[PDB]
């Protein structure tokens, strides 16, 4: 019970394991008017997160394994470079160049190519 | 062989700016309640640079505060069919006002101040009378961030404001900040621990204003010692016009306030304290509210002394006002009947500077952002950003 | 060995208060939603839920709702304020004579009008009070039915009981999520249009024991009511420019039903002893008079005709205040505008409001009660869908 | 219909989940429309147990958090063939929390890390 | 064995109407700023069937200008006070009685209006009360871009020359409509849409007179006006705080305008015949806002005659028409709303393109005159391109898969 | 090709760009409150379809599979025809009939039934 955005100052690897903790707070007349379009924007904030987390085949929440080869390019680093000594600030900062590319990647990568083949599999 | 893995609320947050909703434990009611115990939450190992100079939040609590107080005299009577004889700080004017009936009219014996007055509103505004019912008595105020979003508090004893802040923490809602509305003299702020601490956009620039936090408060009583009297003049239809500091304890502080200065000036330099040098009597006075009617009080008893390196004051009474420069806009203060006093904290200073070793100091004015800006230095909102990608070398299963 | 399991839309719900939405009938009424052709109604068998209408939010927020709208019925109409002048009048009517304000600053204008005793006073009613407003001309004051709803998330459970008083145990309840269009009729003592109770009469308190609180009746056989203005009025609109002008100048049934009423009445008083009935104490003059609008013209009648007794029809004097302040509201005043032509009114008696002596007395004041004999049936609850129970399921990892 | 099942047993109940779950979705006018966003949050506010929770699409799901014999220590039978579901979550309402944050935690984190583990071989 | 399966993201859409928002460019303080660039899809091998006539997008714009303009004139002065018998000498020399600061005095002031503003006993308060603008506020035209919310979408009729009715072959979507000028001009179109091919001719009934002829020009027709007089205006107070401000022919080319019209009168076509005489006109009456080309220039109101460019016949086989200054105007037909306009001070030069026309004709060679009324008509120059579908995402389908148990 | 870029092509190759209108189906004082209704208006009728997706054993986006048999009474066609020789518009016009019963038939028939049995079935 760290607290919201508790491990923000850890490695990677011990801040996942207070994702839940992120994740739960992360939904948590005039002049009345000005925190109705905040209770709005709050959810569409949120809705936006989770189509992307069900264009990708996830939706189940905190993490999820993908059939995305990481190439080499994005990083370079083995994973305890990563995972044991590097923050979630620090890294966002890294990959910053090719974020959009991995987004538009996993979307086709699997489920657009995934989600079919399991058609043609379930028929038999 | 390493795969992409998408996680789900890591701590990632980055620097934003959206609107922000209230909450409050007449104005304040129709905000959220406060939570009867919030949670803070302390960032280790996490060091954030702040900015207070370059804050939204501060000029989203003064829009919020003056298009707020517009709404506080709209369903109040409108005083627009609004010779005298008294030195005297009221003035008896008489005058011709109608009744309940477009013809009739009646004599009225009333009493205004000399600041007051034809009254000066006419000149340039329209003037609205507040509504006796609803009160001015400030009450303490929490901002708070809509979900995604967070504030940071910087959790240090002594801040300026800016750089690097090694122990910050997180909250949904900044603490019960207080809007009072006073002049040159901060009333019931936020009290700095240990040293007192200084703080200006640009130091070396003299036109910025300079910031002063006390650690020590300072008891102020002011009193308006006359018993008055309220007779409602019919004007008509059913609108009706309601007619009618310790010197033991200042000279300590300002003794920490020059080992406060430190090396800013130089430790050799002379520090001299002079009264305001002029401008709007907004800026001249510790102008402030206090039991409904608003007090004027000249600091000039206060501010005068020259400190090498080793208590009453005046108070005049406006009848209107228009605060925050708003012009076609003027409130009118129905008087209060009874004596008012009051006992406040006086828990930080404005001040300006001049253009050898002569430094001189004045009461502050100018903006009211900058009063907001002595209680909203330890926060900034963030957004946060809780989606990530990373390899982990684990596969979906097929 | 058992296992939690999370079931979601579980029947669990709590009393609760929250926002309720508007319908207006099959179509303040410009957004509310049409009503579904067909409400649905789902009895809840094996359920016992407990009420206390008079502990109850929705008549406080349909209160709240009717005085606030009615408000917005004011701001597009003509302001009156020049009409408060000295009135140079003449022989209950009145011919009044005036000066007035022309479309020009400079030019006046004399007019002479048509009002009534009540809406005047001598000079040594309404400037006295408050700033008046005319209501638009175009707007219609015909009670139309409203269905008050829960939104989702919510539900509204309704006692589906012949004979209920408001309070205690409901065996057979419902729960729907639009009340039935209903009538917000504005009226003074005696309840029109009103729900009518089945079967045998009722009567409800917050108080019984309390003589101070008032005391609610409900008939069961409806009372037909006929009333009328007979003179053919002509009104000249006379221009207080720019654009804006001012429009200037059976008994048979009372008896079964009281015997009716006598009964039940009698048995929270006793079988024995008898009561008495008497005209209105006094008060304001919305409650000692039958007070409602009627053809779009305000109209008053004092009850003494009817309630006169120790336990061909019986006409009761009328009169009409044009002016009105309702809801106790000062600052607000509402000039009603007349209408051409003669007006024939006839509506049905639905209840009764009574107070009581330290004899019964018809009843006035706050208008809440009118909506308590409607929103009696009615409370709202929220519904809690997540439910964690015990089986012998396992989930697999 | 909605709320059909209030009085029935809680066995009973679980039938007709799906009935309570598809329901479960200028001035004056403003009063509807804070109820209609009030809805919203107030769905995903369920919603997002149900996701934290490893259910999401389901109407019930089951899980491997056992059920500590200190809450409602009755006969599997009369949770399910004597009792209602109004009176189920007033019997538990103190352990109810406790439930909701086991669940969260003691299998779905424990339990999704080791598929993550599981998932590397 | 074929089994059902739900699919989530099917093209598949309906006609419909809803709630549109604004965007402009990088009251226009709400609007979002437009995309930089923004994205077009074409439709291939599709086939969408418009009707111009019953949009809802045109009646949803109108409805705003409508209430969009009557909140610019909520936090200005009001004029009540002006409406004082006036003492008039000829333009003309008016003087007046007047409030002052406070409530005892008076002030007498003279100012300079137009003949139409004004009556022998201002034309206003016989008909509404008046409210004069702000002068911080400016009416100077800028993009407008109508777009659909999430849920819906928008088609584009991409075909060069279109009717505004019937089947377009090539189609497209976007999120917002283009930048449409919100330009009220009577008769002539000003600022509008230029026709990418050959100017076309619409009217919700063609061999019904009364039903409006709206064209659309492909070469643009430019247009200088001017009111060459260099005024000063003077701030009588009003008081307190609120102060009222008290106190033309317009050119277009000839070259153009013959070469312009006999495009048009070959636009024709067969509507009338290829064999007939085409008649031009000036106007038959009616509203001083349909018998002059009304429009706003440079915050003044001027209403010129067309009368010089219409009267013409016309076989088989550098001009200028003035204007004089409308002064307070009641746009919209709107009653019990009047905006004076408070002069400026400086001579005004403004010029703009002429796009097309509206014109009325009468029943039976024909003629035509200069068509005005309502301004939903001058939208529906912009929008005759557009109409709002919903999107329904949801798709069920026979297939041969099934899922586990 | 872009959003509704497929609207025109035969069912069967429509299908391959779903996740495009999908993931522009959300799109990432008065006056503005002309604009606040829209994006409220945008999510309600963004979660009153994915409800049915919900109560429906789909969630996972785009594409699923069910084993709620297609009746003949609907829509008897050849696949080829349904697929190689159709519209999705053709399509739901053509089903329009039969839609509501299959919505109804999803809820109850496939993962009402289903998910009870899974409960009855992983007792041991
Ligand atoms: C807080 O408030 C303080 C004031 O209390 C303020 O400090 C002032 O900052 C400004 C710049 O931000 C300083 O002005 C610059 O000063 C340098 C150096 O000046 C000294 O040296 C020259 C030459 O000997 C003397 O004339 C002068 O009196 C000083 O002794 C100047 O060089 C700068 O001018 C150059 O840049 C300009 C760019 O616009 C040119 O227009 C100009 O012609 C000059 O160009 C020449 O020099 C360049 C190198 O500087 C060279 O690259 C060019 O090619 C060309 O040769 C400029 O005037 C000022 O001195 C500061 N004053 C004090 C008291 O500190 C802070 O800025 C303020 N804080 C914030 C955040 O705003
Ligand atoms: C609905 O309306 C009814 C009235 O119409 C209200 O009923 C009254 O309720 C109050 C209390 O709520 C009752 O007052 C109490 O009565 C007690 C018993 O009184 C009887 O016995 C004594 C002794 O023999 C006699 O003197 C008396 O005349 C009665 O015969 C008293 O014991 C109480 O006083 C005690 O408590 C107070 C506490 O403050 C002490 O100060 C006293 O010294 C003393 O110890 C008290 O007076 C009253 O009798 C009720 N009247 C009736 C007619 O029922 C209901 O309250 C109201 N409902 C609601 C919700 O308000
Ligand atoms: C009590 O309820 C009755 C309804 O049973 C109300 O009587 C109804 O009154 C309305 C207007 O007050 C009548 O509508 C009017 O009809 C006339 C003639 O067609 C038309 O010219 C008007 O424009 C208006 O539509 C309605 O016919 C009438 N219904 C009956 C059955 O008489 C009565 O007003 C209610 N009483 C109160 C006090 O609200
Ligand atoms: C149709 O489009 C023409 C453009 O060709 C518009 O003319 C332009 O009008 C604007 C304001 O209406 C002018 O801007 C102003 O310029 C003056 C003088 O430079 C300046 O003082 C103002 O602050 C403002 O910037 C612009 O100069 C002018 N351009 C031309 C070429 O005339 C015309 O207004 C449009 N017509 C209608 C009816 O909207
Ligand atoms: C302001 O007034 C308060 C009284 O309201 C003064 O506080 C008193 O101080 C004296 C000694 O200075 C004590 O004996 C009293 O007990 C205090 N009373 C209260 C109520 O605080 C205070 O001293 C005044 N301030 C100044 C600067 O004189
Ligand atoms: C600052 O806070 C003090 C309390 O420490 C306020 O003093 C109160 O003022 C109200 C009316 O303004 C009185 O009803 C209380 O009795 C006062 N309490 C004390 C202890 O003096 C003071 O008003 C505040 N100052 C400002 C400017 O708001
Ligand atoms: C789909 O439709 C085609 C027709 O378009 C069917 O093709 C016919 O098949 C029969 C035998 O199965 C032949 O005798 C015909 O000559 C075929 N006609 C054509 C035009 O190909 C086809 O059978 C259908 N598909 C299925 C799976 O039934
Ligand atoms: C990722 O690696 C591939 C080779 O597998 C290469 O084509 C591509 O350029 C790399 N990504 C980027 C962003 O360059
Ligand atoms: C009351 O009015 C009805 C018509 O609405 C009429 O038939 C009846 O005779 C009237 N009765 C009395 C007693 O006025
Ligand atoms: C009450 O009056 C209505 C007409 O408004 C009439 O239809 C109805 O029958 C009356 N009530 C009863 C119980 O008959
Ligand atoms: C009329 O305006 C045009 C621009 O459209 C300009 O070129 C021309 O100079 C103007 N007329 C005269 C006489 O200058
Ligand atoms: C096929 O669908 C029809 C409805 O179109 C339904 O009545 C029928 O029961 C279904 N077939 C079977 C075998 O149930």
């Amino acid at each position: 019970f760290l607290g919201f955005l508790g491990a923000a100052g850890s490695t990677m690897g011990a801040a996942s394991m207070t994702l839940t903790v992120q994740a739960r707070n992360l939904l948590s007349t005039v002049w009345g008017i000005k925190q109705l379009q905040a209770r709005v924007l709050a959810v569409e904030r949120y809705l936006r997160d989770q189509q992307l987390l069900g264009i990708w085949g996830c939706s189940g929440k905190l993490i999820c394994c993908t059939n995305v080869p990481w190439n080499s390019s994005w990083s370079n680093r083995n994973l305890s470079e990563i995972w044991d000594n590097m923050t979630w600030l620090q890294w966002d900062k890294e990959i910053s160049n090719y974020t959009q590319i991995i987004y538009g990647l996993l979307e086709e990568s699997q489920n657009q190519q995934e989600k079919n083949e399991q058609d043609l599999l379930a028929l038999d | 062989n390493l795969w992409v893995t998408v996680y789900y609320g890591v701590p990632v947050w980055k620097d934003a700016e959206t609107t922000l909703f209230c909450a409050s434990d007449w104005a304040t009611h129709a905000c959220v309640p406060t939570d009867p115990n919030p949670q803070e939450i302390h960032l280790e190992n996490v060091t954030e640079e702040f900015n207070m100079w370059k804050n939204n939040m501060v000029e989203q609590m003064h829009t919020d505060i003056i298009s707020l107080w517009d709404q506080s005299l709209k369903p109040c009577v409108k005083l627009t069919p609004l010779q005298c004889t008294n030195r005297g700080e009221l003035k008896n004017c008489s005058f011709n006002m109608t009744t309940e009936l477009r013809d009739k009219k009646q004599k009225v014996y009333s009493l205004f101040y000399r600041l007051d007055v034809r009254l000066i509103n006419c000149n340039t505004s329209a003037i609205t009378q507040a509504c006796p019912k609803v009160s001015f008595e400030p009450i303490p105020i929490h901002y708070c961030a809509p979900a995604g979003f967070a504030i940071l508090k910087c959790k240090d004893k002594k801040f300026n404001g800016t750089g690097p802040c090694p122990s910050v923490s997180t909250v949904q809602c900044t603490h019960g900040i207080k809007p009072v509305v006073s002049t040159q003299l901060l009333l019931n702020g936020s009290l700095a621990e240990e040293e007192v601490m200084i703080r200006s956009e640009n130091i070396t620039n003299n036109a910025k204003n300079i910031l002063v936090q006390f650690n020590t408060p300072v008891q102020i009583n002011c009193t308006r010692p006359n018993n008055n009297t309220r007779k409602s003049i019919r004007i008509g239809p059913g609108q009706a016009f309601y007619a009618t500091v310790s010197k033991a304890t200042w000279n300590e502080t300002l003794g920490k306030v020059v080992k406060q200065l430190r090396k800013h000036f130089g430790n050799n330099t002379i520090i001299r304290f002079a009264n305001s040098s002029g401008g709007d009597l907004e800026v001249t006075t510790h102008s402030f509210n206090c039991g409904g009617e608003f007090f004027y009080c000249n600091t000039s008893g206060l501010f005068n002394s020259t400190w090498i390196s080793n208590i009453t004051l005046p108070c005049r009474i406006k009848q209107i006002i228009n605060m925050w420069q708003r012009i076609g806009q003027a409130m009118y203060a129905p008087p209060i009947q009874g004596v008012i006093r009051c006992v406040s904290n006086i828990t930080g200073l404005i001040l300006t500077r001049d253009g050898s070793t002569t430094e001189t100091f004045r009461p502050g004015g100018g903006d009211m952002r900058d009063n907001w800006r002595s209680e909203l230095y330890k926060y900034k909102v963030v957004k946060i950003e809780p989606l990530g990608v990373a390899p982990t070398r684990c596969k979906r299963r097929v």
